């Protein structure tokens, strides 16, 4: 029976029941390409992999007989697509398990910059005694209406529309940049559409990174693009580590020219209060990539990408695929 | 239980 | 110049440029009603007054003069409105100055509990290292999808409404119980409503309080309906403290029968995590009644309230008055 | 400022 691995974990306890009877299911638990047994390397026709390792051209021609890797996750930045291809191996990711997981997650990001929800539970843990409604304003000094304030989106798929759709009905006015859509999207929704990233930042009370991480837009978010966002303004990013300048961030908010910024990812992951250019920053609130993760979100992408394994090994290679990603280059 | 293969 | 009075508060620089033509505006920065100068019990004829002292028919039957009490922010619980009217003090809130905070701070306290967003907020800045994605889903662990989720709303006035409005986009199905209201609201805004308290808790995988503290919902939230709530089911209370038990609350949590609680309303304010009913309790979001608050909110209410004080001295009582709401016992 | 009138 055909080895099936799991890169860069242990748990396999979704995807044996849907696999048992057509592969060997096993796993490597690996955080480095070095790490991994080279029974995989020689044997393995299927691999699937989260976010947490990085397959390069040079990783990639390690593998002997690898036919298809499917990414448990929407984002692919990880894995060199176009090698991959070129090496005759298909790539697959879940695309729409976890859509309204991590719009919810954002919308939540938001509202505890506005609303200082998070600040404000980290406050009564220290011990703060807000007596007196001069005590409250103090504690609560920033929160903001949202009625009326600018909500600026990089990226309008999927993620990006469901938050535009949630933002609408606390009054924010919704406009988004997205230089691969074709037109029409935004009539269809009825938000408004800029052209260019500076016209975003200057127009953006809150900013929100919701495109994917591609050759194109490393540091997106910069030291010479944060001076274009306004004096004030939040920033969110939900979406990938390497779309920020951390370096630049830490400054801005130290400067109070970024009033708050909420990151669910991070440059360098996993994510340390005590450690990187974010160490001593005011306004920072963070979370360790979890913006997908819900009970059911998960059981989802699980099932999905076993399902993937699945057709790749019992059917054509890559007609049989549902969310192949590099047909292009295969 | 899957088939250990770390290291 | 008639003296108007500040009961519990010292700041004053809203409301003194909008009287200082007309009265005489000082404070008591009262925390009871004994704290009281017996000059203002003696001569003013205007009171405002925040949240944080309550007033009796036995402590208004002590001030000679007074005509007026201003209400800044919404709730009344804290004055015998009926004990004002027949002792010929008109008493006035400011019902809208905060709505959309409120329902914002609200929908922001139910994304917490369902995403967990502050408790992972919390866990990094106690040190924990999520590296693997067995780590993340284990530090993650409750987060749940709100697709499909009924969310279930006790009062349907205004913040409730608002709630209600904001909710949907998120795929809640709301659903109100509020007996005082007529027939007709449910159809408008196209939400379902339930007829008894019961009915309300059976429904809903999340409650959220709206209603008015009166005389007849003391602990409306007790251990014996607390039984009557889903298993695992949200509690979010942004209303007021006597609207629940906290004692049924705390052992509720701990069992598990409830899974999570977000309070923006205590009992006894000023909350603190180190005394009361729910000392050790888990599953337990706080903030420090600040629902209402941000720099707009705070602006329009001490105005509102100022502007409600100009009216009483130089027009009639209650004829002039915006928001009067003893009219019926006066 | 206002009439301070506290105790
Ligand atoms: N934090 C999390 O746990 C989490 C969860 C899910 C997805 N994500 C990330 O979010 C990214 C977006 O996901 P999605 O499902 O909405 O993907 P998607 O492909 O549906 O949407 C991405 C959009 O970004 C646009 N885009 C690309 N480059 C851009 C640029 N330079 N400027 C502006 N727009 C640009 C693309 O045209 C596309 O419309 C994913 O790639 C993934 O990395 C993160
Ligand atoms: N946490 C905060 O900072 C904050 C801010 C604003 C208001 N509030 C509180 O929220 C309460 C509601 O405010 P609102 O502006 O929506 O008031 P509102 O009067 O517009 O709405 C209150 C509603 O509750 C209903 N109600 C009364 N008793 C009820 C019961 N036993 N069961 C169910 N419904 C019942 C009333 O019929 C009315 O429809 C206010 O009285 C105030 O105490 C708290």
């Amino acid at each position: 029976r055909p080895l099936v691995a799991l890169l860069d974990g242990r748990d396999c306890t979704v995807e044996m029941p849907i696999l048992k009877d057509l592969a060997t299911v096993a796993f490597c638990d690996a955080q480095s390409t070095q790490e991994i047994h080279e029974k995989v390397l020689n044997e393995a026709v299927g691999a699937m992999m989260y976010h947490t390792i990085t397959l390069t051209r040079e990783d990639l021609e390690k593998f002997k007989a690898l036919r298809v890797i499917v990414r448990i996750g929407s984002g692919y930045d990880n894995v060199d697509i176009k090698a991959a291809g070129e090496l005759g191996i298909a790539v697959c990711n879940i695309p729409s398990a976890a859509v309204e997981e991590t719009a919810d997650s954002t919308i939540c990001h938001i509202l505890n910059l506005y609303r200082r929800n998070t600040w404000l539970y980290q406050a009564l843990r220290e011990g703060t005694r807000v007596q007196s409604v001069e005590q409250i304003r103090e504690v609560a000094s920033g929160a903001a209406r949202i009625r009326g304030e600018t909500l600026g989106l990089i990226g309008f798929g999927r993620t990006g529309q469901a938050v535009a759709v949630r933002a609408k009905a606390f009054g924010f006015s919704v406009i988004f940049y997205d230089p691969y859509l074709q037109d029409g999207i935004e009539r269809s929704l009825g938000v408004q559409r800029v052209y260019t990233l500076q016209d975003l930042l200057y127009q953006s009370d809150c900013v929100s990174l919701h495109c994917n991480l591609n050759e194109h837009n490393h540091h997106l978010i910069n030291d010479f693009t944060i001076k274009q966002m306004r004096q004030g303004a939040f920033l969110v990013n939900a979406a990938r580590g390497g779309l920020v300048d951390e370096k630049a961030l830490a400054q801005a908010l130290k400067e109070g020219r970024i009033r708050g910024a909420a990151l669910d990812v991070h440059e360098s992951e996993p994510f340390s209060f005590a450690q990187g250019p974010l160490k001593d920053a005011p306004n920072l609130i963070c979370t360790p990539h979890t913006a997908w993760y819900s009970e059911q979100a998960s059981l989802e992408m699980r099932e999905a990408a076993a399902t993937e394994i699945r057709r790749a090994i019992t059917g054509r290679i890559p007609e049989s695929l549902r969310n192949c990603v590099n047909k292009e280059f295969f | 239980e899957a088939l250990d293969l770390s290291m």
